[PDB]
């Protein structure tokens, strides 16, 4: 997963640069001089199809918004039984009716869906 | 004492809400408020005219430069009356203007102060006016100048009709069932019927079908300014290009910063992104800062911008300056228009494109162009405002150009004689009467129907029509959306009464208690805002506080907060306790950490119940008891303790349509504790109550009976031909 | 009127932001001479701040009020004076930034909130 | 919203199997729609590499190439089209991976030269790796980047593996 | 808990605040910057009333800042000078500065 770097100097990104002699990879800025040394072969990355799961969002201080339903199921980690409840909160065609339940007391996040 | 609340007390808050306002409220408050205070802005934004006489030079004698100074002052407005061709004086009734084919109207006086500078024309040196003479009439009466004659309303606070009391109206021969909310022109009343406009300074994100090369648009309208996302999804080149006015080809956006005065390339991204860990964010925005590295040059762009005016040929430093300035006067004006607020723009520009590209990720949808919250309603006010404002516009242009030609025959022009009253008067008695709305010259390309003849064929013919709104749009026009009943017409308008025909779904009839917000003034809302712990948009790092509440007002961004909960507390607090007009909409989005406040003009809102804890209960309940419902009794019966009694003491609250979108309201008042089928609803949170479902329908569906019995087209066609009865239309 | 005045540069400057009328009430030009106008009062813990107005200013203005803390650490920012090309000279470096409130135990709070409804009605547009 | 219709032989009429090979014979395929990782990677030195998982590749190739492509290893790009390829979409147009992965590309221009494993591994991991002269341009031979990013999205959009053009779905 | 400590509240009179017009400056950096090391003295300000921008710069020309004013500070600032006493004097602000160095 490639990460962009800024140059210390004036905060721009590094550049990718080759050293033929020495045959290792640099990061440079176009800028000024400074130039440091690559620590691994992975400079860009391109996904196309994203495999990720499904995710809740913003959970901080959800429990204060009065419009969100609520259930009796028991907390896994803390063994509460008052928690709130909604579906996923990104707005895919695709994905699926799977639940999400964030516990009143611990903020624990699980799901209703238990595949092992 | 302490018992909860029957449908009864419900009638009862009804007719205290009926007994207080009125069902035709909406037009006179609108009409005080033009009246009282945006007529004196109006001649105040151009109270001071500029004469510049630079010296001829063809004598010794005629080397003194002149400056002419007009300026303005108050506005008095007399009760309406009339002058006789024998120049005789009367004050004018409605029943002369009626019988006799006159026109309903006072005039209007101007306080005009008059000052003449003179300098030494030295060449090569600056002028140096000084005051010579100042004719300023402020000590007699000849000061005030007439300027020309305004319509009246009926009933407003101006007219006489206004503290009648029933004798008055029998001795002058009122009908005491009529209401008022007309205008008299030429002996005839006409009435102006609401008009619907999509709201301004809102940022809107859109869709587009993939034909055609573009992917996404942002609008924001304040003047208007277009941020364009181009570049299919997956592909390799991101293109994200900014439009602004007066300039064609278009330019991207990190030239945009670089322009604005954000230098290095690190600080665009936190400008933009406000999470670091998101790399999807990071990996759109590369493509910009890849092609906008190669030029850290302003003066390049300011060359871009330079050649696309229309002059030609210009030297670069004067294309500098011009592309420097069109940034501070034209690129978005709702923020500020004066200098130095740089910073403002650049994070308002990075909110617009993190909005733009959070809906390129899928995080979100489209705007939805139907949501009524998005929409406000003009009345006769912010009309008469925009066509008086044209009027005087061009009238002061009228006696500037008199002036300067009177000065060119070195001739003193005498004040009542440079002013064409006539201008005022004819205008706008030609828009009210005619109903195009806009100057005789370009009446045929001006709005149509804004004005029309008052129906009296029956009384409730003319109670639906003072309560009508048209939404301009194509009659013709084949969009279905805009005429289909949406989700958010609950309780603000009528769902079974719509014309049939072209106008199917286009003219909208208000319910019973949906009221019209008439304007109020922002500046101590951000004054006690910033008092109360808010941090200005100038000290705000998104790395030190990434989880930082953003704080708009009308619209334009004013910085960032760190605990809103308290504050939306104190500030409920506090518009429940009469410290703000109720007619303030205060939303808080707790999923994007956001806050809206709205002081606007036009907003539909409607009364609604409050529910709160109580423990002693062990449960929730309205604030409401039998005491205050026994109070009300007793007033209506002593016909003291009105509804305003009950607004300030936090027992009601409007609700528009766009804080609903945060509450949940208990519709039977018996639904919030622990023949037909009613559900239970599992809700236990509840905040408001529905004070009666049968105000969702209007004033022509409110005389079927059992209407929920019925097929929803019978109850249309039954308000349709409701008003084709014969009956008493006045008992006079 | 060139060099730079570092002498007594070393001493950290507290940031305070004020309202804008207690602000405004501080700018007045009789009160700069010097006069013990009012003192502060720091918590063992430093987590309440409390501005006490001394009692030889008139009795129409909120004699106490609270602080909080913004930044428990503050860099970056100096601060400096001008003299008469002009001669400048910085004064020091900041250590904390604090934030004023008005106090609810006193109460001419309500006095100047009712002021400021005084302020909220008369103007309008 | 145009459509097509169409009616198989009288003895593949009443069975699944052929129907499915006539469905996969029918619909256009193309590259990017069987890349799960399309993914433009560094490759500096495509001898040996850091990641486990194509080192496994790595030998079966380099004990598996001609004496041309031992000369021609100065040919791969210093990037990699470095294809995690999906099974399920692989299998599902029939599409067997060294043929028509490597027949039809390298035949079209001889551009694109591929180091590619038998279908068996767990992860589909194919090397795509541009073969260009040597006799390029000092300026040319710099920009390394600036031409192999044009030229892969050239080759993700502009290379059909199977099926007819404009036809989006078969059903 | 109770324990505090006492800082007199002083203010400076007109005559030094007529001569003396104070003007916030702001320098833009991600590293600590001090004029005792970064910059060697004496240093040359001026203006190449706000329409020309503040430069500063070094003796050797090395450490070169340009310096713009930012408007609508809706925040007065005030400056707490400490006396010989221990006492803050007040100090109004009039204008805030923001310095960029050159590239």
């Amino acid at each position: 997963m490639t990460t962009f770097r800024f140059c210390r100097d004036c905060n721009n990104m590094l550049y990718p640069r080759e050293d033929k002699e020495n045959n290792r990879l640099l990061f440079e800025c176009r800028t000024c001089s400074y130039v440091e040394e690559a620590g691994s072969p992975l400079v860009y990355r391109h996904e196309l199809i994203t495999n990720i799961g499904e995710t809740a969002g913003v959970v901080q201080d959800i429990g204060s918004d009065p419009t969100l339903p609520r259930s009796d199921r028991e907390c896994p980690k803390c063994h509460s039984r008052e928690n709130v409840f909604f579906q996923s909160q990104q707005r895919r065609k695709d994905t699926s009716m799977v639940l999400f339940f964030v516990c009143l007391s611990c903020s624990h996040i699980f799901t209703s869906d238990q595949k092992n | 004492e302490s018992a909860p609340i029957t449908a009864e007390d419900s009638w009862a808050v009804i007719s205290a809400f009926f007994r207080e306002k009125g069902l035709v409220s909406q037009q006179l408050d609108s009409f005080n408020q033009f009246v009282d205070y945006t007529l004196q802005d109006i001649i105040c934004e151009d109270s001071t005219l500029i004469l510049e006489q630079l010296a001829q030079h063809t004598t010794e004698s005629d080397n003194i430069s002149r400056k002419y100074e007009i300026s303005f002052g108050k506005i008095y407005v007399t009760k309406p009356m009339v002058n006789e061709s024998d120049g005789v004086t009367h004050a004018l009734y409605p029943q002369e203007a009626r019988l006799r084919n006159l026109t309903y109207s006072s005039g209007l006086f101007v306080d005009v102060k008059k000052r003449t500078y003179e300098a030494i024309d030295v060449p090569g040196r600056e002028l140096k006016y000084e005051l010579i003479a100042e004719e300023s009439e402020d000590d007699s009466e000849s000061g005030k100048v007439f300027i020309g004659r305004l319509p009246i309303m009926l009933r407003s606070k101006n007219c006489y009709l206004s503290e009648a009391t029933e004798s008055d109206l029998y001795k002058l021969k009122e009908c005491p069932f009529d209401m008022g909310g007309y205008f008299i022109i030429n002996g005839s009343e006409k009435v102006l019927i609401a008009q619907e406009r999509s709201a301004g300074n809102i940022v809107q994100v859109f869709k587009k079908a993939a034909p055609s090369p573009i992917s996404h648009v942002a609008e924001i309208r304040s003047s208007t300014l277009q941020v364009k996302l181009y570049g299919r999804e997956g592909s390799s080149a991101r293109t994200i290009k900014a439009t602004l006015p007066y300039i064609k080809q278009d330019i991207p956006i990190v030239i945009i910063f670089r322009a604005l005065g954000i230098i290095p390339d690190g600080e665009i991204l936190e400008h933009i992104c406000y999470d670091v860990n998101d790399w999807q964010m990071l990996e759109m925005l590369k493509p910009c800062v890849e092609d906008g590295f190669v030029i850290q040059d302003r003066e390049t762009a300011l060359d871009f911008i330079g050649r696309r005016g229309t002059a030609l040929g210009i030297k670069k430093e004067k294309r500098i300056q011009y592309a420097k300035d069109i940034l501070q006067k034209e690129f978005l004006p709702h923020i500020t228009q004066l200098e130095g607020f740089e910073s403002r723009k650049a994070f308002f520009l990075g909110y617009m494109i993190n909005r733009l590209l959070l809906c390129a990720l899928d995080r979100k949808d489209q705007d939805d162009r139907d949501h009524f919250g998005k929409k406000r309603l003009d009345l006769a006010g912010p009309l008469l405002a925009q066509l008086f404002k044209t009027l005087f516009k061009k009238l002061t242009k009228d006696i500037f150009r008199y002036m300067q030609r009177t000065v060119e025959e070195a001739h003193d022009f005498n004040m009542k004689l440079a002013i064409n009253a006539k201008t005022i008067t004819s205008g706008l008695k030609y828009a009210l009467a005619t109903g195009n709305w806009g100057e005789q010259k370009k009446a045929m390309s001006s709005r149509a129907g804004v004005s029309q003849v008052l129906n009296r064929y029956t009384y409730s013919s003319t109670l639906s029509h003072l309560r009508r709104t048209n939404t301009p749009i194509g009659r013709d026009g084949k969009l279905a959306k805009p005429r289909q009943l949406h989700n958010t017409h609950w309780g603000l308008v009528c769902p079974a009464e719509t014309p049939e025909g072209q106008a199917c779904g286009l003219v909208k009839n208000l319910s019973l208690m949906s009221c019209i917000s008439v304007g109020t003034d922002p500046m101590p809302i951000i004054t006690f805002l910033s008092e109360w712990g808010m941090e200005p948009l100038e000290d705000y790092v998104p790395h030190q506080s990434p989880d930082a509440t953003r704080v708009f007002v009308n619209g334009v961004w004013h910085g960032v907060h760190r605990n809103p909960a308290r504050l939306m507390e104190t500030l409920r607090t506090l518009r429940r306790k009469g410290d703000i007009n109720p007619e303030v909409s205060m939303i808080r989005d707790i999923r994007e950490k956001e806050l809206k406040i709205f002081t606007d003009a036009g907003r539909v809102y409607r009364p609604l119940f409050i529910v709160e804890d109580d423990e002693s209960l062990g449960h929730k309940e309205l604030k409401v008891r039998k005491g205050h419902i026994a109070k009300l009794m007793a007033t209506e019966y002593q016909d003291e303790y009105t509804w305003s009694s009950l607004l300030n003491e936090g027992l009601v609250e409007y609700i528009d349509a766009e804080e609903e979108e945060s509450i949940l309201i208990a519709m039977q008042p018996e639904d919030l504790e622990p023949k037909r089928i009613r559900v239970s609803h599992h809700a236990t949170t509840f905040t408001h109550c529905e004070i009666h479902p049968s105000m969702i329908l209007g004033v022509a569906a409110s005389i079927i009976p059992f209407p929920d019995h019925n097929q929803s087209p019978r109850n249309t066609y039954q308000s349709a031909m409701g008003k084709q009865a014969m009956g008493v239309f006045l008992t006079n | 009127s060139l060099d730079l005045d570092l002498e007594r540069s070393n001493r950290q400057v507290w940031l305070v932001r004020l309202p804008m009328f207690l602000a405004e009430k501080w700018r007045d030009r009789n009160n700069l001479h010097g006069q013990e106008l009012g003192k502060i009062r720091i918590n063992k813990d430093g987590s309440k701040i409390t501005l006490l107005l001394n009692e030889n200013d008139n009795d129409s203005i909120p004699h106490e009020y609270d602080l909080e803390l913004t930044k428990k650490v503050v860099e970056n920012e100096y601060v400096f004076t001008e003299q008469n090309p002009k001669k400048t000279a910085i004064v020091g470096t900041v250590c904390h930034e604090c934030q004023v409130m008005p106090s609810m135990n006193d109460p001419n709070y309500h006095k100047i909130v009712e002021q400021r409804r005084n302020i909220v009605k008369l103007n309008n547009k | 919203t145009p459509s097509l219709t169409v009616y198989l032989e009288p003895g593949h009429a009443a069975d699944q199997e052929q129907a499915k090979l006539i469905r996969s014979a029918i619909e256009h395929t193309t590259l990017k729609s069987v890349t799960i990782a399309s993914e433009i990677y560094y490759d500096p030195d495509p001898r040996s590499t850091v990641i486990p998982e194509d080192e496994e590749i790595i030998q079966l190739h380099f004990s598996l190439l001609d004496e041309e492509a031992e000369q021609s290893f100065d040919q791969q790009s210093p990037w990699l089209l470095r294809l995690e390829l999906d099974r399920a979409a692989m299998n599902d147009k029939d599409l067997t991976m060294g043929q028509v992965g490597e027949r039809i590309k390298q035949t079209f221009k001889n551009d694109l030269f591929v180091i590619w494993s038998e279908d068996n591994d767990e992860k589909l991991i194919i090397r795509c790796r541009v073969v260009r002269p040597k006799s390029l341009d000092a300026e040319t031979e710099a920009e390394e980047d600036h031409m192999l990013k044009k030229i892969e999205n050239t080759m993700l959009e502009n290379i059909t593996l199977r099926g007819v053009e404009n036809i989006e779905r078969v059903v | 808990p109770n324990e505090y400590n006492e800082f007199p509240l002083r203010a400076i009179p007109k005559e030094d605040l007529e001569n003396m017009r104070t003007h916030l400056l702001k320098f833009q950096s991600k590293k600590k910057i001090n004029p005792v090391t970064d910059f060697h003295l004496p240093v040359r300000l001026h203006r190449k009333e706000e329409f020309y921008p503040w430069v500063m710069e070094d003796f050797d020309g090395y450490n070169t800042w340009v310096g713009s004013y930012e408007a609508g500070n809706s925040d007065s600032y005030v400056l707490l000078s400490v006396e010989d006493d221990g006492s803050f004097t007040m100090i109004p602000a009039d204008k805030v500065y923001k310095f960029t160095a050159r590239n």
